[PDB]
């Protein structure tokens, strides 16, 4: 459907509880979840000699986007290969309690 | 291990290269997924608890 | 057939209903329900085998 402008903080869980589900994109969320925990907050300085770590901006390393799941779904079946067996705990725990 | 190019590092990027055998495929061969394609669907047994008001589905 | 049909859509339309119930942050959730149970390699989880 065409874009329409507007949405709530509500409608951005749909998005991403889909997008992760549908593409099998699990541990891609966990790597995204670590790098925000990073840059959410910043520390305000104990003494007036540590604001010296904050003068220069630090650079934040963001993957180039790349997939390959919409041209061949044949690869994307019901019976996914991961490495840990708790690979979808990241998710499960984000989308129970966001404020965590 | 380094490379240089233009005055900057050159970093290598992608997958982990292996060491590719003949046996290494040949062996999927030996396999043929021998796994009989047919559609055998498992069920879940559904478990209550203190709430009622949200379900839990269980393995066996 | 029309015996058959009523069975099937009364058996589906039952557990949709038990299934709707459960909160994502589970292992066997609304989204990754069907992938656990299959064991075979259809082309895409749609149609019949759901």
């Amino acid at each position: 459907e065409p874009s329409s402008g507007r949405y709530t903080h509500e409608d951005v869980k749909d998005a991403i509880t889909i997008l992760v589900s549908a593409n099998q994109a699990y541990t891609d969320f966990e790597a995204a979840y670590l790098m925000l925990a990073q840059t959410l907050v910043s520390p305000v300085p104990r003494t007036a000699e540590a604001s010296a770590w904050f003068i220069n901006a630090g650079m934040v390393n963001m993957p180039t986007l790349s997939c390959a799941n919409g041209y061949y779904p044949a690869l994307t079946n019901v019976n996914p290969y991961h490495r840990l067996d708790t690979w979808k705990d990241t998710l499960n725990h984000w989308v129970a309690y966001p404020d965590m | 291990a380094a490379m240089f190019s233009r005055n900057k590092p050159l970093y290598m990027t992608g997958g982990s290269v292996r060491t590719i055998a003949t046996g290494n495929y040949r062996d999927a061969a030996e396999r043929l997924r021998a796994m009989d394609e047919t559609l055998r669907l498992k069920p879940f047994k559904i478990t209550e608890k203190l709430d009622f008001r949200v379900a839990a589905y269980a393995i066996p | 057939l029309f015996y058959h049909s009523v069975a099937m859509i009364e058996s589906c339309y039952v557990e949709l209903g038990n299934v709707a119930r459960v909160s994502d942050s589970d292992a066997i959730n609304k989204y990754t329900f069907t992938e656990l149970s299959v064991q075979g390699r259809p082309v895409m989880n749609r149609g019949i085998i759901v």
